[PDB]
């Protein structure tokens, strides 16, 4: 069968983790806010000529339950680390997610992609260069996205699969 | 005298039974009044017809989105949202009735009924009532829930109002 990739979407509340995933899976944009408990999705795609099965875990951004992320970080193969380009605190929260992932997996080498979402909005507070420099210091790709316009949605998830492939 | 309201619960349209609640108007009058008025429907809108969209066994039954019926909506009698009145009362165990929210001062109409003690919600959700009669109905609602809250049948408030 085709190879399966366990992707995990993480980041602060409201950055657009679910909107991005639902855009990937269902090709439409959720305008209302449905806060996530935990959701899982499956989708087959072709990436670099090779067909594969995405297993996506869409996680809650609730800070209250930060202790309970360790188990899905153990299971996950790659992590989409999402912030919103109009929310500087969500950008600052990224360091804590990457540190938590590295600690849980006890490795400096975990497949990750930095995603700056909501690039359709005019209220930008995190500059592209700011995020690009952070991603470079981590050694991971950076992708700007909009769940509303679909800009970069496929690119973010596919780039993460390529990161897992380079690791495996 | 604290008011009492009732929900008549149905499961895929078939009757299940009645749950009644005491509303702590003596401690959280504004929050209790919102729930009371939405249970009578006296403002032209309210809980009748709405569903319990999120049921997680071991924790709680959540409902009250009568505006969008998908767990994202709801509104108070004071406007779309209103402030946290106080956090005097705690999530002490099964039967506690408390306001859902999306952060500070975002109470609308969504609410949850505890089926266990949920003390980490203390000081974040406004407790304003408790089940008086029919806790076994809430217990019976749990098996239609799931780990992430998705329900396997449609659990609805077939009728609701204030008891004398
Ligand atoms: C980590 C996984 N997780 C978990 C969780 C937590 C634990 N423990 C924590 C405590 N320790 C001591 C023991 C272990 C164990 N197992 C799980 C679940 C079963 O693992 C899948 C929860 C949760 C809540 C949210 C997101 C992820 C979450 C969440 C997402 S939005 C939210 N909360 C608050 C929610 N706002 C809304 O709906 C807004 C839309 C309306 C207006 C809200 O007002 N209410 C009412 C109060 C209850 C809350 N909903 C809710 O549903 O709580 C679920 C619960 C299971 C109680 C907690
Ligand atoms: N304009 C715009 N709005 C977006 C975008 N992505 C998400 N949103 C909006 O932002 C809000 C929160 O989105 P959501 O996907 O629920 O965020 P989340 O990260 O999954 N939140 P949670 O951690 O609670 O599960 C919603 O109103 C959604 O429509 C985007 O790219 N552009
Ligand atoms: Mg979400």
């Amino acid at each position: 069968s085709m190879t399966e990739y366990k992707l995990v979407v993480v980041g602060a509340v409201g950055v657009g983790k679910s909107a991005l995933t639902i855009q990937l899976i269902q090709n439409h944009f959720v305008d209302e806010y449905d806060p996530t408990i935990e959701d899982s999705y499956r989708k087959q795609v072709v990436i670099d000529g090779e067909t594969c099965l995405l297993d996506i875990l869409d996680t809650a951004g609730q800070e209250e339950y930060s202790a309970m992320r360790d188990q899905y970080m153990r299971t996950g193969e790659g992590f989409l680390c999402v912030f919103a380009i109009n929310n500087t605190k969500s950008f600052e929260d990224i360091h804590h997610y990457r540190e938590q992932i590295k600690r849980v997996k006890d490795s400096e080498d975990v497949p990750m992609v930095l995603v700056g979402n909501k690039c359709d909005l005019p209220s930008r507070t995190v500059d592209t260069k700011q995020a690009q420099d952070l991603a470079r210091s981590y050694g991971i790709p950076f992708i700007e996205t909009s769940a509303k316009t679909r800009q970069g949605v496929d690119d973010a998830f596919y780039t993460l699969v390529r990161e897992i492939r380079k690791h495996k | 005298v604290n008011p009492t309201v009732f929900f008549d619960i149905a499961v895929d349209g078939e009757p299940l039974g009645r749950v009644s609640f005491e509303l702590f108007a003596d401690k959280v009058p504004k929050t209790a009044e919102n729930f009371r008025a939405l249970s009578t429907g006296e403002k032209g809108f309210g809980y009748k017809g709405s569903c319990f969209h999120r049921i997680i066994p071991g924790f709680m039954c959540q409902g009250g989105d009568f505006t969008r019926h998908n767990g994202t909506g709801g509104k108070s009698i004071y406007g779309e949202k209103f402030e946290d009145e106080n956090f005097i009362l705690k999530h002490t165990g099964p039967g506690i009735l408390s306001m859902a929210n999306a952060g500070p001062n975002t109470n609308g109409s969504q609410f949850f009924i505890c089926t266990a003690k949920t003390e980490w919600l203390d000081g974040k959700h406004v407790v304003f009532g408790k089940v008086k009669e029919g806790m076994n109905i809430v217990e019976a609602m749990e098996r239609f829930g799931s780990r992430n809250g998705k329900t396997s049948k449609k659990i609805t408030i077939a009728d609701c109002g204030q008891l004398e």
